RNA sequence: CGCGGGGUGGAGCAGCCUGGUAGCUCGUCGGGCUCAUAACCCGAAGGUCGUCGGUUCAAAUCCGGCCCCCGCAACCA
RNA sequence: GAAGACAUUGUCAGGUGGGGAGUUUGGCUGGGGCGGCACAUCUGUUAAACGAUAACGCAGAUGUCCUAAGGGGGGCUCAUG
RNA sequence: UUGACAUUGUGAAGAGACAUAGAGGGUGUAGAAUAAGUGGGAGCUUCGGCGCCAGUGAAAUACCACUACCUUUAUAGUUUC
């Protein structure tokens, strides 16, 4: 026979993330000492769309 | 088909060799398990990748056997062997060939 | 071995309070099945008594109703056929023969119950009387397999020694060995216990 | 473990006796592999031998040891001389070692006759018609 | 659903701004192609059923018939596992779904 | 064939473990009830409980053989 | 920190397993296929009065039954009118 | 994918389970009587509880071992979860 869709896709070369426009992962921060004890305040300065 | 369950004959039992008698029964497939030499040599072949090995048997067209009678003499402990003609149902009990009967009922 | 100092060899003779004669029991264990080609029958032979005073209706004329009076108890024949029919139920084991086959057609309707009758099941019906009276009144009772497999009978009275009762369970274990076949267990010779109507049992 | 078949998806392509991926023994053992490997990094020195030491149930260990074919100390001694001869290079990726003549079945015996002095050598020897010009 | 977790994991309070965007048709496929010319490639899309039988176990034959059931086995081939795989139940759903 | 289950009025099923009495419906005849028909309830005709042997104070039932049908399974002339 | 000295990995056995591997998928024959069995066999004929002798020729038929429908002895005569 | 063996060591608690020790309770007619129930028995006991040779049923009973089929019925010696 021959090979399906999703076969295909398990090497991931024009089946990957197009990313380019984005500035970056969404993630947060690291739990330390502050973030479990009290607080600590972030400025927000831009907020673009990606 | 019906038969006796004792019958007298020739046995040659060396003591006899001689009209006795005796006690008629059926031949059983027996038991094959291992110690075969076949059974060693086919398993060792068959031991691994390919799969089977040996030929098999698919088609079957007979629908009838050969009933073997064991009859052992009562007297020098031997056995005999002797076989027929392919049949359906079998018996060796009673119910004999009457001498004239009817379709009742 | 079984000659040593318990089971049914001496200590029993001693704890017995009574003024009758108490008889022993044989209950012996080895699993069989609950078919009819998977029992064993037969009788046992034993060379001493069971020192039992029980009544046979025994009747036989000729050649065998002479010694059929020193071995035998009563003196009955066989023209004594309209008398068996009306209330007599005092015969535990009776004994026919085979100069009575003919009119044992008429022994059925008040003897059929308790088994009175010369069928099939105990050996009853036969000529020789002069053997088998050493195994009446010096008792030889049945082997016959009941509702699931044992044997139950009786030993002897424990009235007697250690000599004759050793003799006796010793020469019918050899037909709890042999007339066994391959339908049954391990073990032909195990766990068996032994009493009598008032002194306690002892197992082996 | 052992050693699966490079074949993609599966596919080797031939009788299903010449079909195996799971079954693979590998004619050495990992002792012998694993003396190799070390002589492929330390490939400028004559291994010796190693030994089983420790094992857990995915790895298995062993202890290497070696010499310096160009050391003087080693050089010289009439004790292992014969470890400085080209003869003795990299007897280990052949099996010239102990444990090479365990898995070859270098072995004197009638439980070795296909491999008396050489396994295919000997098969060679064997088929190949010895033919004088005068054909007796 | 609902899993128990640990009292030590993080979360920033309320919800987020967008609501209602996948809420809209896209009316045209030269929209859906910007879609993907952003997330990654996977469109546009074949039917198993107009391709062949070497390229899926649903294609091959001369009408739009399947053959066999789209229903696959939780303990199947990764060559044979491409439909409803597992399904406790098909067809056109008569309840409010959820859970329990 | 290695194993297991079922077979009961013309139809289709109980009862089996823990043996003594064949329960039910549809098909049929007849009755009761209403002013009468329909529906309903009930009596009876209707089952060698497929075949052989046996145990038992007594076997459709419990054990062993055989027939008819189905399922799992084994499959080296 | 989370699980946990379980899962995990190695090694065997039951299974699932056209995803994929390898291979096969009668013959005779008024083309082939479909239908059949003139393939293992027997009766009469074909068959030309030794023997020999084909057709998808004809009329037919078997793959079993029977401790008796068998073997021996003794007696007897049946269908039909 | 499921079981198994090694990796895989330590402690606790419970549930099943084979061996023991032990106990209990189970058809209609019927005989002043609850009965799967085999054998022996005419006394065990200070009372008499029953007996009993006998007897209705289809089988019997105080003095008690056993065949004992069984009971979501006990030890805490094995084994498993």
């Amino acid at each position: 026979g021959r090979v399906i869709r999703n076969q295909r896709k398990g090497a991931g070369s024009i089946f990957t993330s197009h990313t380019r426009l984005r500035q970056g992962a969404a993630k947060l921060r690291t739990l330390d000492y502050a973030e479990r004890h009290g607080y600590i305040r972030g400025i927000v300065k831009q907020i673009v769309h990606d | 088909v019906n038969v006796p369950k004792t019958r007298k004959t020739y046995c040659k039992g060396k003591t006899c060799r001689k009209h006795t008698q005796h006690k008629v029964t059926q031949y059983k497939a027996g038991k094959a398990s291992l110690f075969a030499q076949g059974k060693r040599r086919y398993d060792r072949k068959q031991s691994g990748f390919g799969g089977q090995t040996k030929p098999v048997f698919h088609k079957k067209a007979k629908t009838t056997k050969k009933v073997v009678l064991r009859l052992e003499c009562v007297k020098c402990k031997t056995r005999a062997q002797l076989t027929l003609k392919r049949c359906k149902h079998f018996e060796l009990g009673g119910e004999k060939k009457q001498k004239g009967q009817a379709l009742q009922f | 071995v079984k000659e040593l100092l318990k089971y049914s060899n001496e200590t029993k003779k001693r704890n017995f309070l009574e003024t009758v004669e108490l008889q022993v029991g044989l209950k012996n264990y080895d699993p069989q099945r609950d078919k009819r080609f998977s029992g064993s029958l037969k009788l046992p032979n034993c060379p001493r008594p069971n020192m039992s005073i029980c009544i046979f209706g025994d009747a036989f004329d000729v050649d065998r109703a002479k010694s059929c009076g020193v071995d035998a108890m009563s003196v009955d024949d066989l023209k004594k056929l309209n008398k068996n029919k009306k209330l007599i139920k005092k015969l535990s084991k009776k004994y026919n023969a085979f100069i009575a086959s003919e009119v044992l057609i008429k022994q059925v309707p008040r003897l059929l119950g308790p088994q009175l009758s010369k069928a099939g099941k105990f050996p009853t019906p036969v000529s020789h009387n002069d053997d088998l009276y050493g195994k009446v009144t010096d008792v030889r009772s049945t082997i016959k397999f009941q509702l699931k497999k044992v044997l139950c009978l009786a030993v002897a009275v424990g009235n007697v020694e250690m000599e004759e009762d050793v003799l006796v369970n010793q020469i019918l274990m050899s037909v709890n060995f042999f007339v066994s076949l391959l339908k049954k267990n391990w073990q032909n010779v195990g766990s068996l216990v032994v009493k009598s109507s008032m002194g306690p049992a002892f197992r082996l | 473990g052992n050693r699966k078949r490079p074949v993609p998806k599966g596919a080797t392509y031939g009788k299903p006796t010449n079909q195996g991926v799971n079954e693979l023994k590998y004619q050495r053992s990992l002792r012998a592999t694993a003396e190799e490997r070390v002589g492929r990094r330390a490939a400028n020195l004559r291994v010796l031998n190693s030994y089983w030491v420790n094992q857990d149930s995915t790895y298995k260990y062993f202890e290497v040891i070696l010499v310096d074919p160009q050391h003087k100390a080693i050089r010289r001694d009439a004790r292992y001389n014969w470890i400085c001869d080209p003869v003795h290079k990299h007897r280990e990726a052949r099996g010239l070692t102990a444990t090479g003549k365990k898995s070859r079945g270098i072995n004197k015996g009638h439980k070795f006759n296909n491999t008396k002095a050489g396994r295919r050598k000997t098969w060679k020897r064997q088929n190949t018609l010895s033919l004088w010009r005068y054909r007796k | 659903a609902k899993k128990v977790i640990s009292s030590d994991a993080r979360g920033v309070i309320g919800v987020i701004a967008g609501g209602g965007r996948v809420d809209k048709p896209l009316l045209k496929a030269g929209r859906a192609f910007h879609k993907y010319r952003l997330k990654r490639n996977s469109w546009p899309k074949t039917r198993g059923v107009a391709m062949n039988p070497v390229d899926h176990p649903h294609g091959g034959g001369n009408h739009q018939h399947i053959g066999k059931a789209s229903t696959i086995s939780r303990g199947a081939v990764s060559g044979q596992k491409a439909g409803l795989i597992a399904a406790r139940r098909t067809g056109l759903l008569r309840g409010s779904q959820k859970t329990q």
